[PDB]
RNA sequence: UUAUAGUUUCUUUACUUAUUCAAUGAAGCGGAGCUGGAAUUCAUUUUCCACGUUCUAGCAUUCAAGGUCCCAUUCGGGGCUG
RNA sequence: GAUCCUAAGAGAUGGGGAAGCUCCGUUUCAAAGGCCUGAUUUUAUGCAGGCCACCAUCGAAAGGGAAUCCGGUUAAGAUUCC
């Protein structure tokens, strides 16, 4: 199962890989609006560990919240 | 490869196709009959002694017609049920909240044959 | 001919209202476009790290070629083939009771991400397809270095849309041929030597190397500009 | 809106919309600058001619 | 203590901008191919007064090079322009009066005005009666000119930022007297609401830092600094000195 | 002593791609090529050197000229230049 | 007269803020539908002449504004009834 080396290889955040894929999404997201729909799952081993799954029904939206 | 010639420097929403409705089901089902058809229109006439000196004088017919009737709708209901050509109508809402029309007719038909013909005097 | 006379137009600041003419590179793209080509320009500009970039070199048009019209057979079974086959073997069942041994074993494509992950985790396989445009790319990072390491011959094919065109899916994002027929042993055995030339045996050397860190087209002209500024004067 | 054209328009150039002495002083300024833009085509068209046929005297 | 009428103002409530009876927004034809590359001609079909404003708005008919149009601009008139007269508009275009070329494609010493702080701005700078900047200096080489403001401060402009050649019209509009109080009252009511100005020190002290007191007087120092809180500015903001100098300015 | 290029360790500059400020109804951006007229080292594979509109309160909008295939040579509509 | 138009302005939309009640903005960092000619007569539907586009709505019974006058008439209406 290739959701095993996806929660592992997750799970190491500044990996040379995903330093350079956080900054290529995190403008992607940004670009697109506030609260916009998600084709899949950006972490497709994250959501269904939570409980997704890939059958009708079930949709994933993406939302990005002002810090501080 | 090749990309198509565009003298617009501005891109617009591309026409597609608008397809008609098409229910599985009726949203009634049942259509409803006419609202306001001809005794719904017509009410009642108006036997105030007024009325009546402008029935035997003026060739007029003071008929007390429902709210939400067209002057189209009072003239059409007239002649379907009276059996008379309505050369004008003019309508006043009155201070009891009712409308009422007076129905003038052609030169052809006399007032007053109507009038007996319906009862009132 | 002797009525009609040639006339100069001239389209210079002052005379003759501008012609309309291709204005295709300056046209004001909707967000979603502007946004798809600005990320795919984005993704190059920044460096890109050695695991991410071993993408860039996909599979050739002539190799590509040939795995695919190896990988055209071992189809996964139809709709209609498969109904077939089971009113076959369940009509066996009843006449003569032979379950299980008729309908001749299956060579098809191995295919879906956990099913192959396990098989090179197992050492079955005996070529594997990794797709270069999957949507999270992080699903297949690992796959080559994985594919090294158990010592499986794996290729990066150019087409996800490719590979779900062969296991009749829509997308495959994987392939996977883990048993072949005697007759077709050949072909796979030379295929294997050819894709391991490019991806399994240069592997320890693109490891090393980063991608991406490259300039415009409208920068690259300008560098050239100022490095002919100087050393070239 | 229903007028017949001749109660709104005087039969001229531009009638209805300018005067007389405003349309006849834009034709006469329309054909001049006409014949002042020929006049500037054939000046330039021989001082390029001239230029042309004399730079060659010095190479020499 | 109350909001000062100083405070309140920057609410914009009554103290909007009067803009009715405006023409429009004075600027420069946006920068384009033809400015750029040559000049467009434009005829100044009509010079026109403005609310508010003490110089007179030249609006000058230009062409449309990519439709069939008479593109309409409205410019503040520099001083001798003239119906009818042709203004030209671009790097090429003669150094004339009423005339908008570059600060670069211009020589030194010359009298500009209507001029862009950034190249494509469409004016910013000497807009106003009877003010001019003088383009000092240039440099080629970062190609970034000096240029004197009506403040008398030297700014350093792009190349590239235009500018319309002489004097903004309506010049020594301030050198006479407005006169009897109406004359304000009748220019300001086509600006703003920023008249008949009560004194703060004539106040109660709720309304104004200056206000109470059994005699009229400030009572502290009026030079008050640059980091006094918005609602503590009342008097002279960081006061580099005060009083009547001796001798020149 | 420096000759590995195995981190910013701190300071002096530079790159665009994040971020940022504008503007346009996102038209002409960048590089190169013509024609330059020429640079003279000398007519060039050498590198400096512009790119159709100005006396005038007019006008400028529906691709015209040449060229090439179809329309069986009616009607014209189409390729590339311009 | 209202109905229609816009004025100072009020205000959805796209969007962005806000724990939220809702706040900003009204042309904005939006893929923001309408117009006419015959077509072709398939119980009337497919064309193209093709064009054109910084874009809700509300906001005046004194502003802008299609068109009525005279005589007579009723207990009480009339620039309306005759």
């Amino acid at each position: 199962g290739a959701y095993k080396y996806l929660e592992e290889l997750q799970r190491k955040k500044q990996s040379d890989v995903l330093r350079f894929l956080q900054r290529v999404r995190v403008w992607e997201y940004r670009q697109k609006n506030v609260i916009h729909r998600a084709a899949r799952p950006t972490r497709p081993d994250k959501a269904r560990r939570l409980g997704y799954k890939a059958k009708q029904g079930f949709v994933i939206y993406r939302v990005r919240v002002r810090r501080g | 490869k090749a990309l198509k010639v565009r003298t617009s420097a501005t891109f617009r929403l591309p026409k597609t196709l608008k397809l008609a409705r098409a229910p599985k089901y009726a949203s009634k089902a049942v259509p409803h009959y006419n609202r306001l058809d001809s005794y719904k229109v017509i009410e009642q006439p108006i036997t105030s002694e007024t009325a009546m000196k402008k029935v035997e004088d003026g060739n007029i017919l003071v008929f007390q017609v429902s709210m939400k009737a067209n002057k189209y709708q009072i003239k059409k209901a007239v002649k379907e049920l009276y059996e008379v050509d309505v050369l004008k109508v003019n309508t006043l809402v009155r201070p009891n909240g009712t409308k009422k029309a007076y129905v003038r007719l052609t030169a052809d038909y006399d007032a007053l044959d109507i009038a007996n013909r319906i009862g009132y005097i | 001919n002797p009525l009609t006379h040639s006339t100069p137009k001239n389209f210079g600041i002052g005379q003759a209202v501008q012609p309309k003419r291709n204005l295709s590179r300056y046209v004001k793209w909707p967000e979603y476009v502007r946004v798809q080509r600005q990320k795919k320009i984005l993704s190059i500009r920044l460096k890109v790290p050695p695991t991410i970039a071993q993408f860039q070199y996909t599979l050739d048009r002539n190799t590509a070629a040939e795995t695919f019209k190896l990988f055209n057979k071992y189809r996964p079974e139809t709709a209609a083939e498969k109904k077939e086959r089971l009113t076959k073997e369940a009509a066996a069942v009843a006449e003569g009771k032979s379950k299980q041994d008729a309908s001749p074993k299956p060579y098809a494509v191995k295919y879906g991400l956990n099913h192959v992950v396990a098989l090179i985790e197992n050492k079955k396989a005996k070529l594997v397809l990794i797709a270069n445009d999957v949507d999270p790319i992080e699903l297949v990072v690992f796959l080559p270095a994985l594919c090294k390491k158990m010592g499986v011959p794996y290729a990066i094919v150019k087409g996800k849309a490719r590979l779900g065109t062969l296991v009749n899916q829509k997308t495959s994002a994987v392939a996977a041929l883990t048993e072949v027929r005697a007759e077709d042993e050949a072909a796979l055995a030379k295929l294997v030597s050819t894709i391991d030339a490019n991806f399994a045996d240069k592997y320890d050397e693109v490891k090393k190397h980063w991608g991406g860190g490259i300039l415009g087209n409208k920068a690259q002209a300008k560098m050239d500009k100022r490095a002919k500024n100087s050393d070239s004067a | 809106a229903t007028v017949s054209k001749t109660h709104k328009t005087v039969s001229r150039a531009y009638g209805g919309s300018r005067c007389a002495n405003c349309v006849k002083e834009r034709i006469i300024r329309a054909f001049l600058i006409e014949e002042q833009k020929i006049v500037k085509k054939v000046v330039k068209e021989q001082t390029e001619a001239a230029k042309k046929s004399e730079k060659k005297a010095k190479k020499k | 203590g109350r909001v000062i009428r100083n405070q309140r103002k920057g609410a914009g409530s009554i103290f909007t901008s009067h803009t009715r009876l405006r023409q429009g927004a004075a600027k420069l034809r946006t920068l384009d191919y033809a400015e750029r590359h040559g000049y467009i001609r434009g005829i100044v079909k009509q010079i026109v007064h403005d609310s508010g404003r003490g110089a007179p708005l030249a609006k000058v008919v230009f062409r449309d090079p990519y439709k069939y149009r008479l593109r309409e601009e409205i410019f503040i008139a520099n001083e001798g322009v003239h119906t009818g007269q042709f203004i030209y508009a671009g790097k090429k275009a003669s150094l004339n009066v009423g005339n908008v070329l570059p600060l670069g494609s211009v020589p030194e010493g010359t009298i500009v005005s209507n001029v862009e702080e950034k190249p494509g701005d469409r004016g910013a700078l000497a807009r106003a009666s009877g003010n001019y900047v003088i383009i000092i200096g240039h440099n080629p080489d970062e190609n970034k000119t000096r240029v004197r403001l009506p403040s008398g401060a030297k700014k350093v402009i792009s190349s590239d930022a235009r500018g319309v050649i002489g004097v903004i019209a309506g010049g020594g509009r301030v050198d006479k007297p407005l006169l009897k109080a109406g004359r304000a009252f009748h220019k300001y009511r086509l600006k703003r609401n920023s008249w008949p100005k009560t004194r703060g020190v004539a106040m109660n002290p709720v309304d104004h830092p200056h206000g109470g007191g059994n005699h009229q007087h400030i009572g502290k120092a009026s030079t008050i600094s640059r980091g006094a809180v918005s609602g503590q500015k009342a008097g002279l903001i960081a006061a580099r000195r005060t009083g009547l100098l001796r001798g020149s300015q």
